[PDB]
């Protein structure tokens, strides 16, 4: 799995 | 250890997780987020609070011990 789908995960959760 | 750290049979697969942390924590997009969110971000990742404060110690320009991640 890559880093992607959490690192967009966080930031579109935390905007 | 330093080289070989002594994990389940060969060497844990530690430093490269927390390579890879570094890289999220440098991301502009999450450096936008609030510190708790990062962390907690890492922390449901499988990463540990000791592993987390290592990733955040790299995530500048410094090495405390000479090795360089």
């Amino acid at each position: 799995a890559s880093e992607d789908e959490l690192v967009a995960e966080f930031l579109q959760d935390q905007n | 250890g330093a080289m070989a750290t002594p994990g389940s049979e060969n060497v844990l697969p530690r430093e490269p997780l927390i390579a890879t942390a570094v890289k999220f924590l440098q991301n502009s997009r999450v450096r936008q987020s609030p510190l708790a969110t990062r962390r907690a971000f890492l922390k449901k990742k499988g990463l540990t609070d000791e592993e987390i404060d290592m990733a955040f110690q790299q995530s500048g320009t410094a090495a405390d011990e000479p090795s360089s991640l």
